[PDB]
């Protein structure tokens, strides 16, 4: 049903790590390690906060996840000690981005055992054992590689063949990792009035039109629909928005340099936005 | 594990929510005689507890202290296991059955929470017997500390309130109190004393046979009769089982009623009471966190007929027993502590200094 | 839905004035130290308008040289105003001929003269107005704002009370005129042979 | 920065204009966000340089509207945060014993200010945690007006619990009917009454638990309209009377310092305007906020626990400077 | 046979021994249309009480003894029979069915108990016509000196109190208080006057129009807002429906409340009443005797929404508008009559001088 994301066990020292409060005791807070299968932990009083605090539950607020460092491992008994002095926003916010992949990871492999119909727990552990933490292995970085192998996976499928699991279990894993790591979805919108009120109107505005669409690139095609009689919308339907915004920019600044070439009227409605 | 003791009674619609246990059924019943919970420290005082041979709030924290000293003795550690953590898990079903047996009152609160935290401060790499020797001392320091050295310092500030020829009005069976007037008397401070007692527990009689025994002259009459008497009396003095931090004061049911009367008397009104037996939560009355005793106890024999005979027989019928009540700050005028003489405003101030 | 505006006519084309707008333009006197034209605008930035055009004829120069200095005009101010003037002004229909040559309103704008003290919040009549043209297909231009009042307040003067006659169902005007010194008022029978369901008179 | 100045200038407009956000704990968290952008997105050097500009945006604030202290309290807790940190990071209170005695820091700062934010969050439910220690079973609590605190603070004690509550209509915005459907949602036995009858009703009440919007340095109170009347009716049968108030409601101002304390809105609430010619002489008064003084309240519960009124003067010296109630 | 008012709602626990009638219920569904089991006069009233349509307790009282006027005119005796104590036998089921559309008050409560001791002394040798002639005289000649002299003595009394520059705060409907201050401005004095209003009656406006009418300057303010306005107030004018034998005042709601913050506040207090509302009746507090409203009345139209819509789709809520509360003693310094300026402590006193 559920397991630890990672084959190791036992997080080391000075390693920021998830929790879950769960209860609060007179030595501490309790926790469950959400990412070690929900292992106990303690976080002691005297390392919540730099300030002079006297109340745990300031800020414990059993049932909200916390970001927690470790200060003591003890594999013997069983006795984790945590902390929340220590961690700085940015370890934070990296270890956030690691809980949110490893999320993301550990859904696909759940996905992939529920297809499987694999009641076994054991056999769970074994898919875990096989088919994500072999990447986790190889790239010797725990958490970010197999996020980038199954982006890999999703780009080339070379990848996911490579694992030694099976055939149809290989195939219920690909269309899982098609369905989850592959949600490419962008529609780029603008509007913009160009009209020229001059001698060749229609035909300064057409030859303008023509050329700011000639700038759309392949797997981006501009189209320019007519809204209004002033007033034209620009749609580019195409993935890396970061990319998508500067080509509409340097569209309009074309189609302005065009309109105002001819002596014309070119209004920008609106800047590129999504859809 | 421990059972749970059963109710007895039907109780008042107000006090529902509180529990009612009778003195006839004892929990130890259900319980091993070779005690396997754990060792019989437990049932030796929550039987105390339970058939009320121990009744003073200081009486109570020194017999939980020296069971909870005997507890640590004999307790000894688990392979693969923290002592600083264990020990308190462990020492929670302690206090769960003793709670079972008789609801804990403020002075064994703050002396659990204290032992707690003493625990909690023991290092992870001291050995055993070091550690239950420092436990001990630990106990015995707080225990000097917190009542014999605060009783003689509350004895010294009120020595000097207690004026020659006076009376003062005393209520209940409280040790402070008897110890302060036993050595007021004893430095040739002349004076009367004036004991007012209410059924069903009668303890005020106790102080009595402490003023005889220290040659005081006394004066002995009920509750309702306080009225009659406080014209001639010149200071009420009463002993208190907590202080909250609202500055009321939580204490013996007829508490209450004794300071509004000598307000409608105007005559001042003394608190007396050591800082440790301060506690930090507030209550604006009786009905929120009480403890209702037996109700059996409320049946008299006067004549030849008890008229509370067969209570259970009638449906209507409802008995309650309190025995704690608040007393509003505004009607306390002193609070006498080992760090001086204040007014009941500054109780919180106190909880502010000892905690740090 | 494209972003709100509003026309705001800073000229009362009527000599109701003088002498005091014979020195000084009617929009600009100080109400309570401010100036209503300073009311008008703050009422339309309140409302969430985000393009205000004012149009003003008479004393222009002393309307632009105050409103350049007021907080609408500076930078930080959400609502944009443009400021227009002609000397061929003579009613507001000549200003509604100008908006309509130069075609700055798009949908929906907001009329409104320059010396109205108000703090209503038309979102609602807004919405209803928009939904009515929806459903009606561009039937409705128009959507006056009414605030009930006893005919024996001060601020019902003889020169500006007006009585209406309107459906209570959909509240779709039917009649509308002035009562200045009129001891009786007249209704068409048009009115009823329409809507027979009913008819309010307010 | 130009986006800061945008928010700026949006939060000044939102709070001099009407409401916004809907709950003060919102608000706050709004203010402690925007002055975290303020300490990070501008340039300075000196600690002296900081707490101008801190200054001088909670001078604007509090002049946008007076009458919310909320703003003011979070510029002022902000300066206190600055104070400390300088003082502990440079070198190591207004007592006797002061009087018988004589690089990295933004971060330091941002770090406090996220605990507050962290602290914040959780003042509901740490409020609400201790409801079943202050009812018992067939108990008569009374309320006034609309307050979250006290709704949430009601919700969680009737879980366990079984009483009897009793709503007052604050007219004229009668918001206590959201009280009247809310725990009658929850199946708590509620009836409404008129505010015009507390002291008729009020011998049959056991406790009032009321909200509140701001508490001053001696330990007064600025409640809904009406409140001062229910206090006073409360302190008559002596009943006791509960003040359920965050820690963040604290303002360090004195009842009497100023004026325009009573917040006044238009009349037409009170006097609709279809009256006609009555309006034209007759003077209307619609203060939405009353005064209660400190002597009337019994208790004041927090997300640290229960005070007394008398104590109030601590905490409010445990959070801000004496020299910074001018701001 | 009369039908009884059925409850509409459900009442508060506090509340169960007394009655709620909806507006909308009326007993005339169940009634002939030609009044045959009550008199028609009896019917009239009883509607225009259970519609609200009369408020003041004068003039519930005025309207109830013409009322009587017309059923004694009306009369006529049956054979074998004499009027002492047929009349009053006839006349108890038309004060059941009044009771019934709405509960009576202390004035007609007294105006029923005089009529009783008038009816029940006219001597049985007097003629039919000539007994309905002295009854009709002696209604009248009751209303005129127990309505309308008390109330100019008590305004000649009350005008003494008032002097030139103070403030003068009055709460809700009533014709004597309103009276009071008419005549007061009249005679010379110059004054403000403060009106606290409540709601959902909100019968404030009434005296407020008069105070307009008459240019006395006034100001106009809801009932919480007083602790307000007390600060500048220096005398408080309240008008008593009833008086009570332990010195308690019957009255509107808001009364007690006002004169416990007024006290609060240091203002004295002032009531002004005639002595034919003095009732021997005591209560303690507003819970043993009181009249519960229409509970639709509570609801109000606050934004585009009525909070309390469906109140009785909510099983557990419940609506309470109480119309009447008790003043102790303690909380007021006058009772203004006939009388004189009389201390609230002397109430029984003249109980006993009126009979």
């Amino acid at each position: 049903l559920s397991c630890r994301f990672y084959q190791h066990k036992f997080p080391e020292v000075e390693d920021v790590v998830m929790v879950n409060v769960r209860s609060i005791a007179e030595m501490g807070a309790y926790v469950s390690l959400l990412e070690y299968n929900n292992i106990e932990g303690m976080i002691l009083l005297s390392e919540l906060s730099r300030r002079r605090i006297r109340s745990i539950n300031k800020l414990i607020r059993i049932g909200r996840n916390e970001c927690v460092v470790v200060i003591r491992v003890d594999k013997e008994k069983g006795y984790i000690d945590l902390s929340k002095r220590r961690v700085s926003p940015e370890e934070a916010i990296k270890c956030e981005d690691k809980f949110t992949k490893s999320k993301t990871v550990y859904s696909i492999l759940r996905h992939v055992a529920e297809v499987l119909e694999y009641t076994k727990d054991e056999q769970l552990e074994s898919l875990f054992q096989r088919t994500a933490w072999v990447f986790d292995d190889k790239y010797k970085r725990p958490g970010y590689g197999a996020y980038d192998a199954f982006k890999h996976a999703v780009s080339d499928p070379s990848i996911l063949d490579s694992l030694d699991l099976n055939e149809d279990e290989r195939e219920v894993l690909i269309n899982n990792i098609n369905r989850r790591l592959t949600p490419q979805a962008v529609k780029i919108r603008a509007d913009i009035e160009v009209a020229c009120y001059g001698y060749e109107g229609i035909d300064a505005v057409k030859e303008a039109l023509r050329a700011g669409l000639n700038c759309s690139t392949e797997n981006m095609p501009i189209k320019i629909n007519l809204i209004a009689p002033p007033r034209y919308v620009m749609t580019t339907t195409t993935l890396e928005r970061t990319e998508g915004l500067s080509v509409l920019s340097q569209a309009m600044a074309v189609i302005k340099e065009k309109i105002e070439e001819k002596r014309g009227v070119f209004n920008v409605q609106m800047e590129p936005k999504v859809v | 594990q421990v059972p749970t003791r059963k109710d007895y009674g039907s109780k008042v619609s107000l006090f529902s929510h509180l529990p009612q246990y009778s003195r006839q059924n004892s929990l130890t019943q259900f319980m091993s005689i070779p005690s396997s919970v754990i060792h019989p420290a437990m049932v030796r005082l929550g039987l105390q507890y339970s058939q009320g041979l121990v009744s003073g709030s200081n009486a109570r924290c020194i017999a939980l202290l020296r069971a909870l000293q005997q507890v640590i003795q004999d307790y000894t550690t688990p392979p693969n296991e923290e002592l600083s953590r264990d020990l308190v898990n462990k020492l929670k079903p302690y206090m769960s059955f003793l709670t079972q047996c008789r609801p804990l009152s403020a002075s064994m609160h703050n002396a659990i929470k204290f032992l707690n935290k003493e625990i909690t401060s023991v290092g992870s790499s001291k050995r055993e017997e070091e550690a239950k020797s420092e436990l001990r001392a630990a106990i015995d320091r707080y225990v000097q500390e917190k009542i014999v050295l605060a009783a003689q310092a509350i004895s010294r500030f009120a020595y000097q309130k207690i004026s020659n020829g006076d009376v003062i009005l005393v209520y209940g069976c409280s040790s402070l109190v008897s110890r302060i007037l036993q050595e007021a008397w004893t430095e040739g401070r002349r004076f009367r004393v004036v004991v007012v007692d209410s059924r069903p527990w009668l303890e005020g009689r106790h102080t009595l046979r402490s003023l005889v025994h220290a040659g005081v002259p006394a004066s002995y009459l009920l509750i309702p009769a306080a009225s009659y008497v406080l014209p001639e009396v010149s200071k009420v003095l009463l002993g208190a089982h907590a202080l909250l931090a609202n500055g009321s004061v939580m204490s013996r049911v007829g508490t209450a009623q004794l300071a509004l009367v000598a307000r409608a008397h105007n005559v001042p009104v003394l608190v007396c009471c050591e800082t440790y037996k301060f506690c930090e939560r507030v209550q604006t009355d009786a009905f929120v966190s009480n403890e209702l005793d037996d109700p059996d106890d409320l049946q008299c024999k006067r004549g030849e007929h008890v008229a509370l005979a067969n209570w259970q027989n009638h449906a209507s019928l409802r008995l309650l027993n309190l025995v704690y009540d608040v007393t509003p700050p505004e009607l306390v005028d002193l609070v006498i502590t080992e760090l001086g003489m204040i007014p009941c405003s500054s109780v919180p101030v106190v909880l502010r200094v000892k905690s740090s | 839905p494209p972003p709100l505006q509003a026309v705001l006519v800073a000229d009362s084309f009527d000599r109701r004035f003088f002498p005091i707008s014979k020195d000084q333009p009617r929009v600009l006197l100080p109400l309570a130290n401010v100036a209503l034209i300073d009311y008008t605008l703050e009422f339309l930035t309140a409302t969430g308008v985000q393009e205000t055009f004012v149009f003003c004829c008479w004393k222009a120069a002393q309307i632009k040289e105050h409103l350049l200095k007021s907080k609408w005009c500076r930078p930080t101010s959400l609502n944009v105003v443009r400021i227009i003037t002609s000397e061929l002004y003579r009613s507001l229909g000549d200003v509604l001929r100008d908006v309509d040559a130069k075609a700055l309103v798009r949908s929906d704008f907001l009329l409104v003269y320059g010396d109205v003290i108000s703090n209503i919040n038309i979102t609602r009549a807004l919405e209803e107005h928009r939904l009515r043209r929806k459903l009606e297909k561009n039937v409705s231009v128009m959507t006056m704002i009414f605030k009930e009042s006893s005919p024996s307040h001060p601020t019902r003067c003889h020169e500006d009370n007006v009585v209406v006659a309107v459906d209570s169902t959909t509240n779709r005007v039917l009649h509308f005129q002035k009562t200045q010194g009129l001891r009786r008022f007249a209704f068409p029978l048009s009115l009823f042979q329409g809507s027979s369901d009913g008819v309010e008179v307010r | 920065g130009s986006e800061l100045s945008e928010r700026i200038e949006s939060f000044v407009e939102t709070l001099k204009r009407g409401g916004g956000p809907r709950s003060s704990e919102e608000m706050a968290r709004e203010t402690l966000g925007l002055l975290r952008q303020i300490i990070t997105d501008h340039r300075w050097s000196n600690a002296g340089e900081l707490m101008e500009l801190i200054r001088r945006e909670g001078r604007r604030m509090t002049a946008a509207q007076p009458s919310e202290t909320t703003v003011g309290n979070m510029v002022r807790r902000v300066l206190k945060i600055i104070r400390e940190e300088y003082g502990r990071l440079h070198g190591r209170q207004e007592s006797l014993h002061k009087l018988l005695t004589s690089a990295q820091l933004q971060s330091n700062i941002i770090e406090a200010i996220n605990e507050l934010l962290v602290e914040l969050e959780g003042t509901m439910e740490n409020i609400a945690a201790q409801a079943l220690e202050h009812i018992h079973s067939n108990e008569v609590i009374m309320t006034i007006g609309f307050s979250r605190t006290v709704e949430a603070f009601l919700k969680e004690a009737a879980r366990k619990r079984k009483f009897h509550v009793i709503v007052a209509e604050c007219a004229p915005f009668c918001q206590g009917h959201e009280m009247a459907v809310n725990l009658s949602k929850a199946g708590i036995e509620t009836t409404v009454m008129t505010d015009a009858a507390i002291f008729a009703v009020m011998s049959r009440v056991n406790k009032v638990i009321i909200g509140t919007k701001t508490i001053l340095a001696n330990g007064a109170l600025r409640a809904v309209t009406g409140t001062h009347t229910l206090a006073l009716a409360a302190k008559h049968h002596s009943t006791p009377l509960i003040v359920c108030a965050p820690m963040f409601k604290l303002s360090p101002q004195f009842p009497n310092e100023e004026d325009s304390f009573h917040k006044f809105v238009a009349p037409e609430e009170v006097l609709p305007f279809t009256e006609g010619d009555i309006l034209e002489k007759v003077s209307v008064h619609c203060p939405v906020f009353d005064y209660v003084p400190p002597e009337l309240i019994t208790l004041f519960i927090s997300n640290i626990g229960g005070n007394a009124p008398s104590y109030i003067y601590r905490l409010m010296s445990e959070l801000y400077h004496p020299d910074d109630h001018v701001l």
